[PDB]
C-alpha cells in the first residue's frame, strides 16, 4: 500500500541524516551485536543530528514480549528493548526522528506504541475509488 | 532450536 | 634451518626460521662448521 | 685492428668485472625470504614479505623480471625490499615426504563389500589415468576429484589405498588435518607445491584424507 | 586438557605433537589424557571463533593417535567426537 | 539526575551484553569500581529485563 | 664485444635497482583537505600523508590503493586495486560458455527467460522508450534436474554477465540471523560486482508458524524481499531465483518488479529428449546409427539429468567394451543404468 513509498520520498526530501536500516538488520547473531547495533544507530544519528532513522520491516525486532524461555527469543527481547530504552530513556537526544513502518500493527509491543516512542500512528488503508485514480495518473 | 551464540578470541 | 640449499655445496646459504621474526636466507659464522648444522635441527643465530 | 677490438673487450671485462664486484659486494646476506603477490605495470611487483609487510618495488631488482612469477618466494634486502634472488623451491623436503612409496597393499581382495564403490573409482580413476588414449578419442573427460562421503568405519581411507596401490601411481597423499600450520602460508604454499610436486612425476593420485582440516 | 588450549593460534598442535613426540622417545611410554571432552568436543563449524583452534587441536589429535599407549577419561563419552570414538584410534 | 551531587552512571538494556565471553562479568566489575572510587554513586540500570 | 654491452647495459639498471627503495604499500580512507590524506599500511598504523606533487589530487578517492615513501610517508603513485582468488563469492564462478542450443527443449521457456532478464541488461532502451522500469527476476520452477540451472546459466553466457549461485537452502543456517546475513551479502555483493544473475536455488526453504525458529524463516523473507524492492539502490542485477514447489512460494515473491514470470520447465520435452540427447549424444564419439525413438519410450519420465547421464554412462559401457560405440543396445542398458540404478 506505499508504506516505504513515503519514507524513500522524505529521504530525497530531507535536509538531515537519513538513516535506513531494516528490521531484520539487528538480529544479527553472536549476541551483543544485534543490540549494539541500536546503540550504534542512535549513535550515529546523534552525532549526525538532525536525522531520521527510518527502522523498515519493525515486526522482526517488535513482536509482544511474551515472557522468553530459550536464548533466542530472549536476544530478540533484548533487541526491542535496546530499541525502547535509546528512543525514550535516560539519554534524550536532540533532533533525532524515528520514522517506523509495519505491515501488521498489532502485534508490536504495547510499549513501542505508547505516545512518546512512536507518536504518530499513521495507517495506509487500501486505496479506495479515489487513491487509485491518482495512483493511475502518476505511474502512467 | 534458533541458537544465539558468543565467542572467544585467539590472539 | 627449514631447508639447506648448498648453493655450490662450498657456499651452502641455509634458510633459517627465527619464530616469529621471519625467514631468512643466512650463512655460518666461521665458528660452526658446515657439517655441524643438519636440516631441520635447531639453531642459533646472530641478532644482527 | 685486431689488437683494437682485444683491447675494447679487455676495458669491458674489467668494467664488467667491476660492475660484478659492486653487485658481488650488495648481494651478501641475509635475505628476507619474501612472496611476490603481484605484478603491476604501471617492472614493479608487489612484494609481501614474510614478516607480513607489504612493500611494491619500484624496480623488482637483481633479477629479470620475465622470471618472476605471481607466488615467486623471493630473496629481497631486509631494508630495502629490493628483490635480490629467486629462492629455488625443490618441493620443499615435507612435500617429497608425503610421496609415500609403501601403499601398504590393501589389495581389493583386502577390502570388501565395497565392490561398485571399487569399480566406481577404477572408471573414474586408474582407468581415466591408465587407457587415457581411449578416453581422449571418446570425448568422455574424465572427473579430475572423487570426494569420498560416509559414516565413519567405512573405509574410505582403505578403498583409498587400494586405487593408490592396486593401480601403480604416486599417490600423493595429502590428508586435510595435516594441512593446518599455524605459521602463516605454509599449508596453502603446501597445496600448490602438492600439485607442483604432483606435476613432476609421472601418473599419480594427490589424496588428501579429512578434508574437513581445511574444508570448513 | 587445559595446557593443549592455549591463546595463541596452533600452540595447542604444537604441544599434542610435543607430548606424542616425547613419547615415541621414551620407550614403553603411557599417555593419559584425562578429561578428553576439554579437546576432544565434537566438531563443527564455529570458525568465526576461537573455538576451531582448540578443534584444529583434536584433528592434530586424531592425525597423531591414527611403543604408546594411551588412556582417556571421560565421565560424559556422548560429547565426543564419532571419529575419536571409532576402533581404530581407541 | 538533575539533583543529584552524586556520581549518576546509566547503564541501560543490553549495554552489558557483550558478545566475548566473560567480557559482560568484566564491565559490570569496572563499573563497580568506576562507582566507589567516584563515591557515592548511583548506578541507574534501565530495562532490567534485558540482563 | 657486442654480447658484453647488452649484459653490461642490463647490469648497470641493476646496479641502479640496488639503489631503489621499497614503498610501503597502503590505501587511502579519508580526504581531509587537498594536500592530506589518511592512508593505511595493510598490515600498519594510519598516518596521514600528502600525495607527489606529480599525482592526480582526485584519482586518489577512498578506496584508492597508492604506495607512500617508506620515510616521508608521502604517497608517491596510485596503484591497481588488489586482485586476489580470496573472493568468498561465487560470483568468479564463470557459468562457462553454454549456448541456449545447448538447453534442449525449452524454446519457449528459454525464449521467456531471455525477455525478462537478457532485455534489460541489453537494450534498456526499450524499456525506457515506453517508459517502464526494466522487469527484474524469473522464477524457475520445475521437477529437480530438468536443468533449470542450466538456463539460468546458458542466459549468463550469452550476456557476459556475472552470475553467483546460491543454494537457497544452505543460507538457512541455525544461529539466528545468518540466514538473513547471507542473503544481505549476497544483493551487497551484487553492488561491488555488475551486472550479476543472482541464481537461487530451491527458493521454498527461505519464501514458504509460532516458534522462534518459525519466525527466523519469516525474517530472512522479510531480508529478501526488502533488498528487492528497497530503498536502498534497485540496481541493474537480476535474480532467476528457481523452485521446484511453485504453490510454497509466498504471493509477495510473485510481482511484477519483485520476481515476475513463473516459467514452467517440465521433465525434458517429448521431442527434447532427441534434441538433449542430440546436442548431448552427438560429442561421444559413435558411428553406429541410432534409433533415438526407442531410447524416447525406453526413457519415459527422464529426468533430463539423467540423460546427461544416460550418454556419459554409455560412455563408460563403452570404456569398457572397447573404444568406439557403434551400437544402440548400449543406449538401452544405459538407458537401464540411468534409470533402475539412478533410482
Ligand atoms: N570394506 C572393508 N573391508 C575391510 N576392512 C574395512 C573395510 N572398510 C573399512 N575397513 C576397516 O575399517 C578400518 C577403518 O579404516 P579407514 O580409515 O579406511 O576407515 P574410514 O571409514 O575411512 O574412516 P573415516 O571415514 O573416519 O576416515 C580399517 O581397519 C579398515 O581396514
Ligand atoms: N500510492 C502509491 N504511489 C506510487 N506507487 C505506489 C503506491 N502504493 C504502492 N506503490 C508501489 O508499491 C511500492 C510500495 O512499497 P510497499 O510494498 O508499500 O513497501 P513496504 O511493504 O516495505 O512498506 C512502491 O515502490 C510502488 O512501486
Ligand atoms: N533439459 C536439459 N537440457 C540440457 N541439459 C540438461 C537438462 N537437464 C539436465 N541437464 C544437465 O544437467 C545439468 C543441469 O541440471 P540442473 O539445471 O542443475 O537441473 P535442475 O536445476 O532442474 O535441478 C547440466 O549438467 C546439464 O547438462
Ligand atoms: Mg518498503
Ligand atoms: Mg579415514
Amino acid at each position: 500500500c506505499g508504506k516505504t513509498m513515503l519514507a524513500k520520498a522524505v529521504a530525497h526530501h530531507t535536509t538531515a541524516a537519513f538513516i535506513r536500516v531494516v528490521g531484520s538488520e539487528f538480529v544479527q547473531k553472536y549476541l551483543g551485536e544485534g543490540p549494539r547495533m541500536v546503540r550504534d544507530v542512535f549513535r550515529l544519528a546523534k552525532e549526525n543530528a538532525p536525522a531520521i532513522i527510518f527502522i523498515d520491516e519493525i515486526d522482526a525486532i517488535a513482536t509482544k514480549r511474551f515472557d522468553a524461555q530459550t536464548g533466542a527469543d530472549r536476544e530478540v527481547q533484548r533487541i526491542l528493548l535496546e530499541l525502547l530504552n535509546q528512543m525514550d530513556g535516560f539519554d534524550q537526544n536532540v533532533n533525532v526522528k524515528v520514522i517506523m513502518a509495519t505491515n501488521r500493527a498489532d502485534t508490536l509491543d504495547p510499549a513501542l506504541l505508547r505516545p512518546g516512542r512512536l507518536d504518530r500512528k499513521i495507517e495506509f488503508p487500501l486505496p479506495d475509488r479515489r487513491q487509485k485514480r491518482l495512483i493511475f495518473s502518476t505511474i502512467t | 532450536a534458533x541458537x544465539x551464540x558468543x565467542x572467544x578470541x585467539x590472539x | 634451518c627449514t631447508k639447506i640449499i648448498n648453493a655450490d655445496s662450498e657456499d651452502p646459504k641455509y634458510i633459517i626460521n627465527v619464530k616469529q621474526f621471519a625467514k631468512f636466507v643466512v650463512d655460518l659464522s666461521d665458528q660452526v662448521a658446515p657439517t655441524d648444522i643438519e636440516e631441520g635441527m635447531r639453531v642459533g643465530v646472530d641478532r644482527n | 685492428e685486431v689488437l683494437r677490438v682485444t683491447h675494447e673487450l679487455q676495458a669491458m671485462k674489467d668494467k664488467i668485472k667491476e660492475n660484478s664486484e659492486k653487485i658481488k659486494v650488495n648481494k651478501t646476506l641475509p635475505y628476507l625470504v619474501s612472496n611476490v603477490i603481484e605484478l603491476l605495470d604501471v617492472k614493479c611487483a608487489v612484494i609481501k614479505t614474510s614478516t607480513r609487510q607489504t612493500y611494491f618495488l619500484p624496480v623488482i631488482g637483481l633479477v629479470d623480471a620475465e622470471k618472476l612469477k605471481p607466488g615467486d618466494l623471493v630473496g629481497v634486502n631486509k631494508d630495502s625490499y629490493l628483490i635480490l634472488e629467486t629462492l629455488p623451491t625443490e618441493y620443499d623436503s615435507r612435500v617429497k615426504a608425503m610421496e609415500v612409496d609403501e601403499r601398504p597393499t590393501e589389495q581389493y581382495s583386502d577390502i570388501g563389500g565395497l565392490d561398485k564403490q571399487i569399480q566406481e573409482l577404477v572408471e573414474a580413476i586408474v582407468l581415466p589415468m591408465n587407457h587415457k588414449e581411449k578416453f581422449e578419442n571418446l570425448g568422455i573427460q574424465p572427473p579430475k576429484g572423487v570426494l569420498m562421503y560416509g559414516p565413519p568405519g567405512t573405509g574410505k581411507t582403505l578403498l583409498a589405498r587400494a586405487c593408490a596401490a592396486q593401480t601403480k601411481a604416486t599417490f600423493l597423499k595429502l590428508a586435510g588435518p595435516q594441512l593446518v600450520q599455524m605459521f602463516i602460508g605454509d599449508g596453502a604454499k603446501l597445496v600448490r607445491d602438492a600439485f607442483a610436486l604432483a606435476k613432476e612425476k609421472a601418473p599419480s593420485i594427490i589424496f588428501i584424507d579429512e578434508l574437513d582440516a581445511i574444508g570448513t | 586438557g587445559s595446557e593443549l588450549v592455549q591463546k595463541y593460534v596452533g600452540e595447542g598442535a604444537r604441544m599434542v605433537r610435543e607430548l606424542f613426540e616425547m613419547a615415541r622417545t621414551k620407550k614403553a611410554c603411557l599417555i593419559f589424557f584425562d578429561e578428553i571432552d576439554a579437546i576432544g568436543g565434537a566438531r563443527f563449524d564455529d570458525g568465526a571463533g576461537g573455538d576451531n583452534e582448540v578443534q584444529r587441536t583434536m584433528l592434530e589429535l586424531i592425525n597423531q593417535l591414527d611403543n604408546i599407549k594411551v588412556l582417556m577419561a571421560t565421565n560424559r563419552p556422548d560429547t565426543l567426537d564419532p571419529a575419536l570414538m571409532r576402533p581404530g584410534r581407541l | 539526575a538533575h539533583h543529584t551531587d552524586c556520581t549518576f552512571i546509566r547503564v541501560s538494556g543490553s549495554e552489558l551484553v557483550q558478545k566475548f565471553i566473560g567480557e559482560g562479568a568484566r564491565m559490570v566489575r569496572e563499573l563497580f569500581v568506576m562507582a566507589r572510587e567516584h563515591a557515592p554513586s548511583i548506578i541507574f540500570m534501565d530495562e532490567i529485563d534485558s540482563i | 664485444l657486442k654480447e658484453l654491452t647488452k649484459q653490461y647495459e642490463k647490469s648497470e639498471n641493476d646496479l641502479k635497482a640496488l639503489q631503489s627503495v621499497g614503498q610501503i604499500v597502503g590505501e587511502v580512507l579519508k580526504q581531509l583537505t587537498e594536500e592530506k590524506f589518511i592512508v593505511k599500511a595493510t598490515n600498519g598504523p594510519r598516518y596521514v600523508v600528502g600525495c607527489r606533487r606529480q599525482l592526480d589530487k582526485s584519482k586518489l578517492k577512498p578506496g584508492t590503493r597508492v604506495a607512500l615513501d617508506m620515510t616521508t610517508l608521502t604517497i608517491m603513485r596510485y596503484l591497481p586495486r588488489e586482485v586476489d582468488p580470496l573472493v568468498y563469492n561465487m560470483s568468479h564462478e564463470d557459468p562457462g560458455n553454454v549456448s541456449y542450443s545447448e538447453i534442449g527443449g525449452l524454446s519457449e521457456q528459454i525464449r521467456e527467460l531471455r525477455e525478462v532478464i537478457e532485455l534489460p541488461l541489453t537494450n534498456p532502451e526499450l524499456f525506457q522508450r515506453v517508459g517502464i522500469i526494466p522487469p527484474k527476476g524469473c522464477l524457475l520452477y520445475g521437477p529437480p534436474g530438468t536443468g533449470k540451472t542450466l538456463l539460468a546459466r546458458a542466459v549468463a553466457s550469452q550476456l557476459d554477465c556475472n552470475f553467483l549461485k546460491v543454494v537457497s537452502s544452505s543460507i538457512v543456517d541455525k544461529y539466528i540471523g545468518e540466514s538473513a546475513r547471507l542473503i544481505r551479502e549476497m544483493f551487497n555483493y551484487a553492488r561491488d560486482h555488475q551486472p550479476c544473475i543472482i541464481f537461487m536455488d530451491e527458493i521454498d526453504a527461505i519464501g514458504g508458524e509460532g516458534t522462534s525458529a518459525d519466525r527466523e524463516i519469516q525474517r530472512t523473507l522479510m531480508e529478501l524481499l526488502n533488498q528487492m524492492d528497497g530503498f536502498d539502490t534497485l540496481h541493474r542485477v537480476k535474480m532467476i531465483m528457481a523452485t521446484n514447489r511453485p504453490d510454497t512460494l509466498d504471493p509477495a515473491l510473485l510481482r511484477p518488479g519483485r520476481l515476475d514470470r513463473k516459467i514452467h520447465i517440465d521433465l525434458p520435452n517429448e521431442q527434447a529428449r532427441l534434441d538433449i540427447l542430440k546436442i548431448h549424444a552427438g560429442p561421444i564419439t559413435k558411428h553406429g546409427e541410432i534409433d533415438y525413438e526407442a531410447i524416447v519410450k525406453l526413457s519415459d519420465g527422464f529426468n533430463g539429468a539423467d540423460l546427461r547421464n544416460v550418454c556419459t554412462e554409455a560412455g563408460m559401457f563403452a570404456i569398457r567394451a572397447d573404444h568406439d560405440f557403434v551400437v544402440q543396445e548400449d543406449f538401452m542398458k544405459a538407458v537401464r543404468k540411468v534409470a533402475d540404478s539412478k533410482k
